């Protein structure tokens, strides 16, 4: 069979930079290489077919080259629509085989996450269940701290982080820290405080609110 | 206008079997192969097999030999796809692809095809609203948002006011613990239009076929 | 008294060579070469040669050269209830000649098609090409359909062979008067290079027997200099030795040397027959069966360059060029090859009349065996005029080729080829391999090349005389009998019945050896064991 290798599984950009993805075969392949472009949550779409030629109902900012085993795809102008993770496939021999896939990331300037504090519904109090949710939104990069504080001291259990994927408009990720806690532990606590950490600023945003019906 | 429907997400225990539709459209049917590409959470994506529409000529992958079993329809032009002995392994995405004779390239693919392998119960979700307070300081924007908690499997679905509007909203990736995945939304809109219009999040469950519309209420 | 021997040497020893070398050598070893193992086909190939092919082909040799006899009138002075064999082998020619000859037809309505200055198989717009004809020197970024067909697969499907216009096996005529013509001239071409006897079948070889190896030269320097060339030779050789674990690919390379040398048929015996009885059967066997390899040796070079860069102008995967395995390897694909070459009209002439030139000298043996047995069996009660004789066979021939011109003619090429001639041919041969080496005795055997060559066959040959080779044509008969192969060809299946057909067609061929030995059986008055006496030992 054949292999097509993808060296890096993450290459990061700007808007506006010269981008350029390799695809390495494992034999001679000549002309048959295709580029097909998946966004987050949809399915594949074909970009270019046999090396350089491009689709139909494909931007002009997208190119191909390449000519034997190492092979590169091109991209001229990065927009924020073209955050997507970039394959590559040989057809040639039976089986048809993809390579490992480059999540082409988009780079640029700080900004400062909006952080906003949440108390349990009525809801969820009428279930038997209290989460306070913590969530970060618009910033960048990815690695930011996140620190609980129930009453002063710094909560650890119950506490999960989740990233989503980088944002198609301004490029801003977004998290949430979810701390889920009992009924008859929510009722003995009153202003509950959760604050980040991040590289904009060295002080960590301080969120806080009141159990006493807000 | 070349379309291709494919069936909906399937939760199915270990051992047993499943099959997969796909519906074709806005083309000749009958002049181009049917194609199958597996895609496993985080993974590349895998070819499985095509199919010859104008006789039922198949061509699998050595990898999936006895694992798939492509079929076709040419009455209402529909392609099936069935996978027998489910493990934990075919828990993942399945596409259905149309591919030419030559150059052998993938040009319309299928939405997609969430499968999941396991015993665990059909969960409802819990729909918790998530409404700010009434003594926050109330800027330029408000941020609301709605929480999910407990189901299975990672089938779910929460709209904003049947897709009108949704410019500022950010959804948060399931997390699964102990069988049951949760979640969380979230949506940042104007202070000129909060609590004065109506604001409800739909959370709807598929795989337990379970709609549960929750307004947000400061 | 006696009768005639040949002009030189060489003329038989080319005859033979001329024999043995044949389409199949050109088109059939490269792909089965290169699909079990590549290179390493190389290893069970011989193997099967030395142990099989080498000890029939020789032990073939031998006896025609010893005895002078026929296919029929040898057996006769061996073994004569085993005397229905030199019949069924003639039964069997009548068969193998109804579609061997429509090949070269084909190849000559090629020949002939192909004295135009712009060749008919390059463009589509002909009077026999349809919507899906596609070109090159077209417009570019086509791309392939699954209806979609190509103008040299057209012409070869609608237009020479004119498949379109038959369902099957079922409604296949009416006939096609082009190829009758042609398969005419051929009939016509063979007849005055026998009929005259051995003195012009060994005269005429000379040139049906060294072009072959001048166009597979030309084509072969052609095909070099040709870029992307390297692509076909690499999956030609590319070593794949996991193949050698499958037990097919042995009784593959088995068939395929059997077939590619051709003994026990009887046409090496009436070869034999006319030489000096002092001269070697040794040296010259081995020569000339080396050849054959070697030359299909390098025409799977010869094969594998031009479609190595057919698979460089496509997208690589040399199989997918090569997927059909038959004429259509060479009709179609290396046509269109050539068609995209310059003076691709000498190329394609060069190609065609060296196919008419690599089947003609195979039809002059294999019809010669026949014609030199039945002579001898009937002699001058026959023999009076040899034209009367040949012209009798070769027409016989052209009436029984009729249902081959047909529209749905390939269907009853590869039906006859495959189900019908082939387990029939191999076992005959097995009935002759173990006849002489159980019945007549191996040890005589070795006592008559004794006195021929001066000197005893060594143990390594009366060993492969014993055991080796029965078992060698045992181990395909069992094999095709106990899995026959599905049939497909222009996509189209082949009926579940087909089978029984060509078993029927089959049988029908040596249902007078049993007969025959039923026929001396109850006709040798005494017990049976005197006359199972009488027909084991030799005439008084
Ligand atoms: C040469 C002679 C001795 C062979 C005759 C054997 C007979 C029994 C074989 C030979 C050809 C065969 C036939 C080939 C064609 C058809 C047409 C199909 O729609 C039904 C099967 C049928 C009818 C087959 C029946 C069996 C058959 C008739
Ligand atoms: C390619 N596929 C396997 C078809 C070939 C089958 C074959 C055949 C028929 C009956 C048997 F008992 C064994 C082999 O028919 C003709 C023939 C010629 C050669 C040569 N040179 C080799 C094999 C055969
Ligand atoms: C073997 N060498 C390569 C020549 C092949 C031509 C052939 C032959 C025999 C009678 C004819 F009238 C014309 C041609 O010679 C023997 C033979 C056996 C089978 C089988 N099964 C098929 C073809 C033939
Ligand atoms: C192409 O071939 C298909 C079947 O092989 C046939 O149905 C179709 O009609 C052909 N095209 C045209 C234009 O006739
Ligand atoms: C490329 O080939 C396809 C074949 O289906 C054709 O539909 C398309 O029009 C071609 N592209 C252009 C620009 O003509
Ligand atoms: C000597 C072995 C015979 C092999 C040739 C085919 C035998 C046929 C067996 C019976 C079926 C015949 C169909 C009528
Ligand atoms: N319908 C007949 C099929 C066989 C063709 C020979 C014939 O026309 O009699
Ligand atoms: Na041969
Ligand atoms: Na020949």
């Amino acid at each position: 069979d054949i292999v097509m290798t993808q060296s890096h599984k993450f290459m990061s950009t700007s808007v506006g930079d010269r981008v350029s993805i390799t695809c390495k075969a494992s034999q001679d392949v000549s002309t048959a290489v295709a580029w097909y472009q998946q966004k987050p949550g949809q399915s594949p779409k074909l970009l270019i077919y046999s090396a350089s030629y491009r689709y139909t109902g494909v931007p002009d900012r997208f190119t191909g080259s390449g000519s034997g085993t190492d092979f590169t795809f091109t991209i001229s102008s990065v927009q924020a629509e073209d955050l997507a993770v970039y394959y590559c496939q040989q057809h040639y021999s039976i089986p048809r085989t993809f390579g490992g896939g480059t999540k082409l990331e988009i780079k640029r300037a700080d900004a400062a996450p909006t952080v906003s504090i949440f108390p349990p519904s009525s809801e969820q109090l009428t279930s038997g269940g209290a989460s306070v949710v913590c969530f970060l939104n618009n910033f960048y990069p990815k690695d930011i701290n996140v620190k609980w504080k129930i009453d002063g001291s710094e909560r650890q259990n119950g506490v999960l982080n989740s990233w989503t994927d980088q944002d198609s408009k301004d490029s801003t990720y977004s998290m949430s820290s979810t701390l889920t806690l009992t009924k008859d532990e929510y009722e003995r606590h009153n202003s509950y405080t959760c604050e980040a950490t991040h590289k904009t600023s060295t002080s960590p945003i301080v969120k806080s609110f009141n159990r006493n019906e807000c | 206008e070349v379309q291709l429907q494919q069936s909906g997400p399937e939760l199915v225990k270990p051992g047993a079997s499943v099959k997969i539709s796909c519906k074709a459209s806005g083309y000749t049917f009958t002049d181009y192969y049917m194609n199958w590409v597996k895609q496993s959470h985080g993974k590349s994506l895998e070819w499985i097999g095509n199919i010859n529409p104008n006789n039922g000529g198949t061509s699998y992958n050595q990898k999936f030999k006895g694992k798939a079993t492509l079929t076709v329809d040419k009455s209402s032009t529909t392609a099936y796809m069935e996978l027998r002995s489910l493990t934990s392994e075919d828990s993942a995405v399945y596409y259905c692809t149309r591919s030419p004779v030559r150059p052998y390239y993938f040009d319309y693919w299928g939405q997609g095809t969430t499968l999941t392998v396991s015993s665990a119960k059909t969960t409802p979700p819990s729909v918790y609203p998530l409404a700010p307070g009434c003594g926050d300081t109330t800027g330029s924007s408000v941020t609301l948002g709605c929480l999910v908690k407990g189901y299975f499997p990672e089938s779910v679905t929460v709209t904003w006011n049947s897709g009108s509007l949704s410019s500022s909203v950010h959804t948060f990736p399931a997390l699964l613990q102990s069988g049951l995945y949760t979640m969380s939304s979230s949506v940042t809109v104007p202070s000129s239009t909060w609590p004065s219009q109506t604001v409800t999040c739909s959370v709807a469950h598929p795989a337990s076929s379970t709609t549960v519309d929750k307004k947000l209420e400061p | 008294g006696e009768r005639e021997t040949w002009g030189k040497k060489v003329d038989f020893l080319l005859s033979v060579i001329g024999y043995a070398v044949d389409l199949g050598n050109v088109w059939r070893f490269p792909y089965i070469c290169a699909q079990n193992g590549g290179g390493a086909f190389l290893l069970p190939y011989t193997i099967m040669a030395i142990f099989g092919g080498i000890p029939l082909f020789y032990m073939e040799l031998a006896l025609g050269q010893y005895h002078r006899n026929g296919c029929i009138s040898i057996w006769r002075k061996i073994c004569p209830i085993f005397k229905g064999i030199g019949y069924a082998i003639c039964i069997i020619a009548f068969y193998i000649a109804s579609y061997y000859n429509t090949i070269m037809a084909w190849a000559l309505y090629y020949l002939i098609s192909s004295f135009t200055d712009q060749l008919p198989w390059t463009s589509c717009k002909n009077s026999w090409n349809t919507g899906n004809c596609t070109n090159y020197f077209s417009e570019d970024n086509i791309t392939w359909t699954l209806h979609s067909t190509s103008p040299a697969e057209e012409f070869y499907t609608r237009h020479v062979l004119q498949i379109h216009r038959s369902k099957g096996l079922q409604d296949l005529g009416g006939i096609s008067w082009q190829l009758a013509l042609c398969i005419m001239l051929i009939f016509t071409v063979i007849y005055f290079s026998i009929w005259k006897g051995v003195k012009t079948s060994g005269k005429v070889v000379w040139v049906t027997a060294t072009f072959p190896y001048i166009a597979l030269s030309v084509l072969l320097v052609r095909g070099a200099t040709l870029p992307g060339a390297w692509r076909g030779v690499l999956f030609y050789l590319k070593p794949n030795w996991q193949k050698l674990l499958e037990t097919g690919v042995w009784i593959d390379a088995a068939a395929q040397i059997f077939f590619s040398l051709g003994p026990g048929f009887g046409v090496l015996l009436a070869f034999a027959s006319y030489n000096k009885f002092n001269n070697n059967c040794y040296q010259d066997a081995l020569v000339t069966s080396v050849v054959n390899c070697m030359t299909s040796f390098v025409s799977g070079f010869v094969i594998f360059t031009v479609l190595g860069y057919m698979a460089e102008m496509r997208n690589e995967d040399v199989s997918e060029v090569a997927k059909d395995a038959g004429p259509s390897l060479l009709f179609i694909t290396y046509a269109e090859a050539i068609a995209n070459m310059p003076a691709s009209t000498f190329f394609a002439i060069i190609f065609f009349l060296m196919l008419i030139t690599l089947g003609l000298d195979s039809s002059f043996a294999g019809l010669e065996g026949v014609i030199t047995a039945v002579l001898d069996e009937f002699p001058h009660v026959w023999a009076k005029r040899r034209e009367r004789f040949v012209l009798a066979v070769v027409i016989t021939c052209f009436f029984g080729s009729l249902v081959t011109l047909t529209f749905g003619g390939a269907y009853v090429v590869k039906l006859l080829e495959e189900y019908a001639t082939g387990p029939a041919v191999l076992t005959v041969a097995l009935i002759e391999a173990v006849a002489v080496s159980w019945f007549y005795g191996i040890t005589q055997f070795c006592r008559d090349v004794k006195e021929m060559l001066g000197f005893s066959p060594g143990w390594f040959w009366r060993i492969c005389w014993v055991a080796i080779s029965p078992l060698f044509l045992l181990f395909i008969i069992a094999s095709f009998l106990m899995s026959p192969p599905q049939l497909r060809l222009f996509q189209y299946n082949y009926p579940y019945w087909s089978i029984i057909l060509g078993y029927a067609i089959g049988t029908s061929s040596f249902i007078c050896i049993p007969t025959y030995i039923a026929y001396r059986l109850i006709i040798t008055p005494g017990t049976f064991k005197e006359r199972i006496i009488k027909s084991i030992t030799p005439e008084t």
